[PDB]
This record gives C-alpha cells, sequence and structure tokens, in this order.
C-alpha cells in the first residue's frame, strides 16, 4: 500500500506548494519528492527561482501523455503505461537525469527490438546517452546486418549519423 | 604417423529434389531402329534448376550381344555447370489402364556429369512388351514414367540468437529517504521531542501517517504551521520510529 500512499499525493493533490504547466496544461505537484528524486529538479528548485518566481514555472518542453506517466512515477514509484508508449519516456527521464525510469525504460525498448527499426533505436540511444541501450542495438545490428541494411533507417542513420556507423563497424571489427 | 577418421562438425542434412517425366512413344512398333540404334528423348529438366538437363535414351532392340533381345533404357544429364550431381532414379511403364507395372528402381543416389549416362540395360524383354495381352502399347504407344531425385547434401544452420537483456533492474528506494534525514536537506517544518530540536517535513508524515495529517490539517495549519512539540515520547526511540516510517526498516 506503499505505492497508493504518495499517490494520494497526485491523483487527490493534496495540497502541493508550486505550480507546474505543461504547455498551458495546469499541473499540482509538490518540491520535495522532485528535489529528491530527480537532481536536475533539485538543482533547479534552489538556484536562482525559489526567491523570485516561485509559485510559477513553465515545462515547456515534454507532452502531457507521457508527463502523466513521469508524474506518476515519481510519486507512485511505478509506472503502468510504460512498455506501450517507452520511446519518448526514455527522453523525458534522461532530460531531467531519472536514472532509474531511463534503466526501465531501456530495458522495454531493447525488448521491442526489430530489424525494421534498429536504426531509429540506435539513433535515440546516441541523442539520449543511453549506454546499455546502445550496446544491446549495436550487438543487435551485428547479428542481423543481413537484411537491416536494406531498411530505408539505416542508409538516413548513414546519411546522417557517420559516427554510430563508425563505432559499430568497430565493436564488430576482431 | 596416425591418420584415423576424419570429424565433421557439423549434423548430416540433405536436400532431395523429386521431379519426373512422362515420354510417350507413338507408333512404337514402327520405329524400326536395328541392333545398336538409339533414339534419344527430349531435354527436360526439374523446374528447382534448370542448369541441370536430363534426356532419356532408349534402344528399340538393345546394344550388345548380351542384351539381344531386350529394351535398353538410359538416363543422361546433356549439360551441367562443371559439377557433378548425385541423382537418383527409377523408370516404369505405364500400362493401358494406368498403374505402372515394369518399376525398376536405382538402390543408390548415381553421380553424374555432363554427358555421362547411368541407367539399365535390359529393361524388358522385346517379346514380352508386344505380346498385346500384358496392355503396355495403348493404341501401339509406349509409355515410359521416369522419377529422378537430386540429392545435393546442404547446410542450412544458424547460429548465436543473443537473447534480449539485462537483469538486475536495481532499486535503491532506501537511499534516497536515507537523504532527507542524514543530510537533513531544507526541512518546512520544526518538530520538537521534549525540548530537543528535529527538522521534517509534511508531505510523507501526511501521507505514512493519518494522525500526523490530522493534526497537521484542522486547526493547525492556519497559526502554528512551522512548530509542533510531539512531547509525550523518549527521542532514543522515536528516532527509531522516525527511521522507520520514511526509510521502511527499523535497524
Amino acid at each position: 500500500r506503499l505505492a497508493d500512499e504518495l499517490g494520494g499525493l497526485w491523483e487527490n493533490s493534496r495540497f502541493t506548494d508550486c505550480c507546474l504547466c505543461v504547455a498551458g496544461q495546469e499541473f499540482q505537484a509538490h518540491k520535495a519528492i522532485l528535489a529528491a528524486r530527480s537532481p536536475v529538479f533539485s538543482a533547479m528548485f534552489e538556484h536562482e527561482m525559489e526567491e523570485s518566481k516561485k509559485n510559477r514555472v513553465e515545462i515547456n518542453d515534454v507532452e502531457p501523455e507521457v508527463f502523466k506517466e513521469m508524474m506518476c512515477f515519481i510519486y507512485t514509484g511505478k509506472a503502468p503505461n510504460l512498455d506501450k508508449m517507452a520511446d519518448d519516456l526514455l527522453a523525458a527521464a534522461d532530460k531531467y537525469a531519472l536514472e532509474r525510469l531511463k534503466v526501465m525504460c531501456e530495458d522495454a525498448l531493447c525488448s521491442n527490438l526489430s530489424v525494421e527499426n534498429a536504426a531509429e533505436i540506435l539513433i535515440l540511444a546516441d541523442l539520449h546517452s543511453a549506454d546499455q541501450l546502445k550496446t544491446q542495438a549495436v550487438d543487435f545490428i551485428n547479428y542481423h546486418a543481413s537484411d537491416v541494411l536494406e531498411t530505408s533507417g539505416w542508409k538516413s542513420m548513414v546519411v546522417s549519423h557517420p559516427h554510430l556507423v563508425a563505432e559499430a563497424y568497430r565493436s564488430l571489427a576482431s | 604417423s596416425s591418420g584415423p577418421v576424419a570429424e565433421s562438425r557439423c549434423y548430416t542434412q540433405i536436400k532431395v529434389v523429386k521431379f519426373s517425366y512422362m515420354w510417350t512413344i507413338n507408333n512404337f512398333s514402327f520405329c524400326r531402329e536395328e541392333m545398336g540404334e538409339v533414339i534419344k528423348s527430349s531435354t527436360f529438366s526439374s523446374g528447382a534448376n534448370d542448369k541441370l538437363k536430363w534426356c532419356l535414351r532408349v534402344n528399340p532392340k538393345g546394344l550388345d550381344e548380351e542384351s539381344k533381345d531386350y529394351l535398353s533404357l538410359y538416363l543422361l544429364l546433356v549439360s551441367c555447370p562443371k559439377s557433378e550431381v548425385r541423382a537418383k532414379f527409377k523408370f516404369s511403364i505405364l500400362n493401358a489402364k494406368g498403374e505402372e507395372t515394369k518399376a525398376m528402381e536405382s538402390q543408390r543416389a548415381y553421380r553424374f556429369v555432363q554427358g555421362k549416362d547411368w541407367g539399365f540395360k535390359k529393361f524388358i524383354r522385346r517379346d514380352f512388351l508386344l505380346d498385346e495381352a500384358n496392355g503396355l502399347l495403348p493404341d501401339d504407344k509406349l509409355t515410359l514414367f521416369c522419377e529422378v531425385s537430386v540429392v545435393q547434401d546442404s547446410v542450412n544452420i544458424s547460429g548465436q540468437n543473443t537473447m534480449n537483456m539485462v537483469k538486475v533492474p536495481e532499486c535503491r528506494l532506501a537511499d534516497e529517504l536515507g537523504g532527507l534525514w542524514e543530510n537533513s536537506r531544507f526541512t518546512d517544518c520544526c518538530l520538537c521531542v521534549a525540548g530537543q530540536e528535529f527538522q521534517a517535513h509534511k508531505a510523507i508524515l501526511a501521507a505514512r501517517s493519518p494522525v500526523f495529517s490530522a493534526m497537521f490539517e484542522h486547526e493547525m495549519e492556519e497559526s502554528k504551521k512551522n512548530r509542533v512539540e510531539i512531547n509525550d515520547v523518549e527521542p532514543e526511540v522515536f528516532k527509531e520510529m522516525m527511521c522507520f516510517i520514511y526509510t521502511g526498516k527499523a535497524p
């Protein structure tokens, strides 16, 4: 019943302290749990904002359908609707340095690997600074370079991201 | 020195491409080729690959003196791409009704090469064929049915299917709550245990302890929100209760 307390601070919203905003939409949330579980938030809340603009902040970088999942992970400590839409939740988690959610998102993406989109997964794993997902994507492309190469995704990644191709070649070497 | 059996390191698995060819000799009683003269068929192929092209070959009166009054039927490999086939074969004669009778098989796969023709000398006696009571000549035609089967001895195999990883979805939920206590991390309201000073939050207390929620919200949140005195327990065990409510374990 651990998760349902703390979740009760979220669905019922239980007298928060500061008001967030996701592209105009209104959300209410605390400061203790954010600073505790998200280091970027902790450095954010204390430095230059708590004195002047403490009430109002604009979070103008994430979509709300995944903001609900990030802010039912930070509070309740588990993310139910993760494997269906794990592609952008990894980006959100890595933006605010939520390492544990990052690792579950990497596991979810790694378990959804396929030949038709391994280039996209490699691009996201390089852009979002993943390591385990990068290694697992490199191994998967090494095994299935027989048929991933025909896909348009590989041509896009070759034209746009040379160093990933070079790193895959270096890994496949020896 | 030494030299025993050579291992293969791979399991033995083979291919078999078995097809057929039906050949009709119209007016066979009027063909009249003498001793030692052949009558070659039309080129036929399998269908899987047309690299190999075959063609049957009859000698209406058997070649050599041993087969003086026999029908000698041969299978010939016209053209192959400089490689040796290992095909099996069997011939048979369709009767008038439709059931092949004089089936004659090759017990093993024979090695074929371009221009090399394996086959059975003395397939059948001429007199038994022309008897006109066995019914192997419907309307004076001869139907011959050859069932080739090329064996190839392939190696089809797959290697590592490296599985999705990794284990250790490590949970470190206690360290975080320990960090609200040891570092003491800028709390919001001040408790008190018999004069002593402790600092603590409001969200976690209200969430996990209903009595705390009722103290913080009813008649207190307006005037005395910062300071409350818990003046009924000794601190040496209060520290264990309030390191249990947060971290979820009492050492």
